[PDB]
């Protein structure tokens, strides 16, 4: 997996290049006559000879390139060469903490559930502590789940006596070393 | 702009349409790309071609890619190429369905020699049928059974897409000596209702 | 020929006493020993000479011999006592092992405690909402949730994550998250979360109106 | 005593020929006659004196008597030929009726044709939208329709009405309505009708955007 | 027995024969699964009565001492007045109602009105197979039956008329679908002929492809 | 206008205390009364003048009225207290009934007890053999009994009977009797009665070998 923002080169009558993201279609960038560049990738494509260089790779550049060659002035391309695959991964982003307010209705069981939700963080892993590690009874930390976009999410939940809701301070402590991030978020019942 | 998907039965004519203003004035090229394989040209300059099942036309505001005698190896993603800068339209997917088919069910009694060996084998056979999913049930004297029957199946023929299934029911000696009535009940698509073929023990 | 008989299998819930009987004609007249074998492991000795036990065996293990039946009594049954047990006896200058007996230690069914937490008031500024339905301690793994918003069963925009049972317990914990676009959350007054599982007479649904009443 | 035996049942497909046999001991030396009985109706003669048919019965029916087996032959069997068939004969001054023979015709499977119609423009002026999805000719009665608006399964707001198979046919015809209200039809761009049934290789979905018709 | 719309009903409760009563009679109505409502009051000793605001104009409470019976007359029944009518009797001045009598079920059958016809647009996407399905919708009518015929009854090849289905409100809905070749969609006049005898409603409705 | 409000529904498990609140404006000054209505019956008084109770009501019922809420307190809830409770109050020379409250007692799943009784010798001499399986004191109602005769599932020739629900416990009972002919029973060697039902981790079979004893 190439590092994001780096540069990669592709080495391949008129010679042209086409990019195909997985299950998205064919994308054309330019051609070269032993140069022409597409409007979309005017600033990130360099053609030299023959090979072409891409710069400033981002999330959407994951695709497979093909070396296609066509006649001088035929308007069509044949001999689609073997495809070359690339894989960007992502930018590294810290988490954002949101509270999960405890139920505002009293329960006969005298039990309520709290929790802080962590999402939009890359790469794994993250650690969560409650009250600077002072509370470790009935604590759950569900495993991270890969979100559709490409980031992660994680949840933590603690069950405590109902009478201990408005008389104690509950704080979600979250740290993320890869982004040198540390955030504390208070969890309190919604005002009504 | 191309249709998202096209579905046709084998041997039929399928048309793939690439639409665009001034497309009739301009020319068009078609490429075929199998899954995991680089695209290969199928047609250039409207009708110019480099089998003969391929056929294409370009006029007005639509160019039609017509295929004749579609078969199982014609499935792929097709693209329409035109110049205006190089513009590539959304790919179109073509599938080769094949049609449902009922299975011809047969039942054979146990040979008259095996009995001297104290073991009976009743075999219920299913002939050509395309949809692999099939189910047989051995009910002897109107009482379902389980744990004493094995199924073996082959692969579809080259010039066909139909399987074949054989279910062997092994009955210990002195068990086949009772239960006058034997039967084999099969369920599958195409059949309006389950069909059971049954034979009496000593009818002949 | 000398043959002994044992029960095929025995099932007992935790915290009770299980007894396994090795029976045989004139069996009690002689000395017997019990072997415990775990799957894929060399058997081990748990009892010799009826009631005498070796070192390394806890006080829970006990046995008695009398008449034409020998009993292996186990106290404080737990998941570590899952194994097969064999009864040994000598007779006519020939050893005789009894038929295998299997011990099963299941856990009593539980009923989950279900909570639903509305979306934050700090997410919405980020143009997204996420309603989370949590299922608390419950042993039987098979569980289901079905997000119904405005009485319209949904699918394709929710994921489930589950942890492993605790050391001194056998209960899982499942959380289901429903991610909605900002605009879509502004409608559909009602929201709901339905759950089905063994130990519940009927499905239980916990709902909260979008008005945050 | 004398007994005539017939097969309990027979199965054939439309357009084929079915053979029904009323066999016995030296039955070729007697005049037989066949009776056709539809369920709930009195028997109607179909053949007297082996082959000499009466007036009115279609020429398809034909029979013969020889040896120890007498046969009734039907050609081009259709859905109207389902009925029990009874054999007759005289012996020792004692009438004898053969065991009931059940002739069944297995009707072929036809896939449904499905359409979706948007709501009229006028109805929206009265504050009510009703999207109707239809299933045309299809034999196997088992069918399932599922309305999903904006990819969200719906339930509780749909009704079903079906007709009966045509006399000279065997196919039903189904239709389903989805009663909505304005301020609900005004959203959820994508509307869809999903139908599952035999014949179809996979479920087929017919949709239409709320806008642009 | 169904009470016809516009009629009246009489609910009867035991009343004092002309002596000390020591109880106040009342009335209560409960629409199916909709709670309880108050109707009117009565104090046997004092002939006076007391009516609720909602039913002020449609109720009237009278009693007869010779028969020791009292009843209330409700006139101009509507579909909203299908419910179960109770009759309770509480203490004189305490105000809590006790000894609720056996329920009485009163039903009415909506009203009669003609149907409304709306057209279902034919296929918009070009179907080269040659089968476009038309159809007009008939709904919001009562009582059974209604008849639909196409092109003044001249088209009966392929017409389908699904049986009427009882809507939730109480009225009825019915559909009708005809399949015709695609090539004959912009050259022929398709007309529905919906007729409802009880309301003497006869309405036509052209059906054509929606403009695009 | 004067309006009273109550929570639409309340759910509790047996042995716990449930609270129902009728809330209005300055409702403490009135004299609220509570009515209990079981389905398809007539409401019966349960509380008058806040707390006082009539003669013929269990001591469990208790209520209170202060501030802006009147609360009905039910203690030791059991299966016979599921019904609708309504709130009353006189105001502005016009009676006012509260909104309907539905109270539901959640039942607890109870596994069945399954027995099998072989056919008696005298009945066997009579020429017909019967085998009976009994499931008693189980809940919910759903339960499937599947017989077996030497690993041969039985179809037909089986009668099913279920008793009425028990009010105190809310548990049913089900008897499934299998009837055969003498010779058919004499053949075969093994019989069983497979039961599958909620509250059982795995299906339980109670089998016996005929002729053994
Ligand atoms: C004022 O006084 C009383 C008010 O109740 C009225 O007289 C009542 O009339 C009834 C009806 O006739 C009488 O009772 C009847 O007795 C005979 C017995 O054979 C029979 O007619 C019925 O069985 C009925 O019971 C009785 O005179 C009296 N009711 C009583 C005493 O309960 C009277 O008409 C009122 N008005 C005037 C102007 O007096």
């Amino acid at each position: 997996v190439k590092k994001p923002g780096s540069s990669v080169k592709v080495s391949c009558y008129v010679i042209t290049w086409v990019r195909q993201a997985p299950g998205q279609g064919l994308e054309w960038m330019g051609g070269f006559i032993p140069a022409m560049y597409a409007q979309g990738f005017q600033g990130r494509v360099t053609i030299t000879a023959a090979y072409m260089e891409l710069t400033n790779l981002r999330s959407e550049d994951t695709a497979v390139y093909y070396c296609a060659r066509g006649p001088l002035s035929r308007g069509y391309y044949d001999y689609w060469g073997p495809g070359t695959l690339v894989t960007v991964s992502a930018s590294t982003k810290g988490p954002s903490v949101f509270p999960l307010a405890p139920s505002s209705k009293s329960t006969s069981g005298g039990t309520a559930a709290l929790g802080c939700l962590v999402k939009d963080y890359f790469p794994e892993p993250v650690t969560v502590s409650w009250n600077s590690g002072a509370l470790t009874s009935g604590v759950h930390t569900f495993p991270a789940v890969l979100q559709s976009s490409g980031l992660y999410s994680l949840s933590s939940v603690v069950t405590v006596p109902s009478s201990s809701l408005g008389t104690q301070t509950y704080i979600c402590n979250v740290n993320h070393k890869p982004s040198n991030t540390k955030v504390d978020k208070r969890v309190e019942p919604k005002s009504c | 702009t191309q249709p998202p998907s096209v579905s046709v039965a084998p041997g039929q004519t399928a048309s793939i349409t690439c639409s665009g203003d001034k497309l009739g004035d301009k020319y068009v090229s078609w490429y075929q790309q199998r899954p995991g394989q680089s695209p290969v040209l199928v047609l250039y300059q409207d009708s110019k071609r480099p089998p003969e099942r391929f056929s294409g036309s370009n006029s007005g505001n639509t160019a039609t890619l017509t295929i004749s005698g579609t078969q199982a190896m014609d499935e792929a993603d097709y693209y329409c190429q035109a110049w205006d800068a190089l513009v590539f339209g959304g790919g179109t997917k073509l599938t080769v369905l094949r049609t449902v088919a009922a299975p011809s069910v047969f039942i054979f009694p146990p040979s008259d020699e095996q009995l001297k060996s104290g073991t009976a084998s009743v075999v219920c056979l299913l002939n050509n049928f395309y949809p692999r999913e099939a189910k047989v049930q051995w009910k002897v004297d109107n009482a379902l059974q389980s744990g004493n029957s094995q199924e073996s199946v082959t692969e579809q023929d080259s010039k066909d897409s139909t399987y074949s299934l054989s279910s062997t029911l092994t009955l210990s000696k002195a068990d086949y000596e009772k239960h006058k009535v034997y039967a084999c009940e099969v369920t599958h698509q195409g059949l309006s209702s389950p069909v059971t073929k049954s034979f009496n023990r000593g009818e002949c």
